[PDB]
């Protein structure tokens, strides 16, 4: 298990890790979080107190280096940084477990949820949608766009999700027009997967992040990006059998996961009832389609 | 963005635009079977490419072999319209390619756009305006020439004839769509308007019957009448 330390939290703030989240009174006496789970990326978010303006926050895996957090009071924010030096920091975050000065990453044994949320999401691949080249871990917030959304302004501050324009070139052949419009499999299996994103795993990573993004910071063209995948998937008659039936595991967690009282900006009703019932692949997302009918049956 | 009566008069700048309509494409009559099923069969069908300015009209004549083997043709018959328009603005000189196509349906409008992604510049439009041309079947030359095709043929029109030594193009136009609008509204008393006077004929080289300005007047005021008439035997008024 591994620790996040905190050298003060000199602001009234929101902190989550991963799906859970609790708050932190200005100048408390919090000094970090403990027993994260060894084996997945994880998140740690904020929204300070007096602007909810900017959620904001940084991909990490504890695996590839040392993190604490500590606030900047220029930047006015709450900054990862990495600590090179191991003995002083396992001394830090020694000190700190023996005055009981951290939150404990409350992971429930039975419970799956996190693992199904990020089973795909890589920290290699993390850091090449956000580029910041120096550091391990990765900053996102509500307002950064994509690249996409840039080509429709700071490139150094974009999200470099995978470009999926369903009436441009790449998505379609030279006299395939109708049959590539209409049957997106050449897309899908040709274009983004042998071509772009080599194997499903890398894609569903994408798909994945492009959620968590959406969910957890209100990140809007991470939610384009989102149903764009999912859109491609579903607008395609040939799909091999095993991405179907992991993408309904996929699919089933994240809107199990989703807040109930976002789903009003976080779902677009044009993609899910498309993909549940009128697509290719109306009939093999069976997970998803109870979840929905049973979650949100206005969205439907 | 659509077209409509605000925008109207764009139509007749100079900038090459082009109207494209398919309602008449893919043409069928209904019938009884000996089972007593219902079956379709096709009949020829055609483009209706229109320049609004200079009144060419590009007529791809259908023929009804291009359905033969295929599924869901209401479907195809748009995408089969996107196709021979792109084919035929790649066939153009550069200088005499449309800016903008104005699609008269806006099911046309994602099938033009994905075979047009070669022309980025050109722009693909809708419009709010109701227009007859579904009613193009009704000139009798323009029907014959699709009945008596065997094989797909495009054929060149100036469906203007003339006017355009003596009227403008909007006013051509408004002509033009009067006439279709009369003609889609009741085929027969219209063209009953056309011929009633033998003395007027149809030049060979024309589509319509040689009026002269005055006897333009008097037939354009007996289509409005017509209109007119048959608004209120349809809605008793
Ligand atoms: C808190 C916490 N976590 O790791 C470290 C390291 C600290 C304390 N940090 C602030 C330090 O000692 C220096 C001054 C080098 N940045």
């Amino acid at each position: 298990m591994n620790t996040v330390p905190f050298t003060s939290a000199p602001i009234e703030v929101t902190i989550g890790i991963d799906q859970y989240s609790f708050n932190v009174k200005e100048n408390q006496p919090f000094h970090g979080i403990k027993d994260i789970p060894i084996g997945h990326v994880h998140v740690i978010h904020f929204q300070h107190a007096d602007n909810s303006s900017m959620r904001y926050g940084y991909w990490f895996d504890c695996r590839m280096g040392n993190f604490y957090i500590q606030y900047d009071p220029k930047d006015g924010l709450y900054k990862m940084m990495e600590e090179r030096d191991g003995a002083k920091f396992e001394n830090i975050v020694h000190n700190f477990k023996e005055r009981q000065m951290m939150v404990s990453y409350p992971k429930i044994d039975e419970d799956d949820t996190w693992y199904n949320l990020t089973e795909f999401v890589q920290m290699d691949k993390i850091r090449k949608i956000v580029r910041k080249d120096e550091n391990q871990f990765s900053y996102v917030d509500s307002s950064m766009t994509t690249v996409q959304e840039n080509e429709l302004s700071d490139p150094a501050h974009s999200l470099n999700y995978t470009v999926i324009n369903f009436k441009s070139r790449e998505a379609i052949r030279p006299g395939h027009e109708m049959e590539d419009f209409l049957d997106k499999s050449y897309y899908l299996n040709t274009v983004m997967l042998q071509g772009i994103f080599k194997n499903s795993s890398n894609y569903f990573g994408e798909l994945q992040f492009a959620f968590l993004n959406a969910m957890f910071f209100g990140n809007y063209g991470s939610s384009l990006q989102w149903h764009a995948m999912i859109e491609l998937i579903c607008s395609s008659a040939t799909v091999p059998k095993h991405m179907l039936d992991k993408l309904d595991e996929i699919l089933y967690y994240q809107i199990k996961t989703l807040p109930e009282q976002y789903s009003d900006i976080l779902l677009n009703e044009r993609v899910w009832n498309i993909c549940l019932y009128s697509s290719f692949q109306k009939n093999s997302l069976h997970n998803t389609e109870k979840i929905m009918e049973n979650k949100y049956p206005e969205l439907l | 963005g659509a077209m409509n009566s605000s925008n109207y008069a764009e139509l007749f700048n100079n900038d090459i635009k082009l109207f494209v309509d398919d309602t008449n494409v893919y043409r069928v009559t209904v019938h009884k079977t000996f089972e007593g099923n219902v079956a379709t069969k096709a009949i020829n069908g055609c483009i209706f490419t229109l320049n609004p300015k200079t009144g060419h009209l590009f007529l791809k004549i259908i023929h009804t072999s291009v359905w033969a083997g295929q599924k869901r043709l209401s479907q195809l018959a748009k995408w089969k319209t996107a196709e021979e328009v792109s084919a035929l603005v790649r066939s153009l000189p550069k200088e005499e390619q449309p800016k903008q196509i104005i699609v008269t349906r806006k099911a046309m409008l994602d099938p033009l756009e994905v075979h047009m992604l070669d022309f980025p510049n050109i722009a693909i439009r809708p419009t709010e305006l109701r227009l007859p041309f579904s009613a193009a079947m009704s000139i009798d030359k323009l029907s014959d020439v699709v009945m008596k095709a065997t094989e797909p043929q495009m054929v060149l029109f100036n469906i203007y004839d003339d006017w355009l030594d003596r009227i403008s193009s909007y006013t051509a136009f408004s002509r033009l769509t009067l006439l279709l609008r009369a003609l889609k509204t009741n085929e027969e008393s219209a063209k009953m308007i056309l011929l009633s006077d033998p003395t007027i004929t149809i030049k060979s080289y024309h589509l319509w019957p040689s009026f002269t300005d005055e006897q333009w007047i008097t037939i354009e005021s007996q289509m409005r009448d017509l209109i007119l008439t048959e608004y209120g035997r349809k809605y008793n008024v």
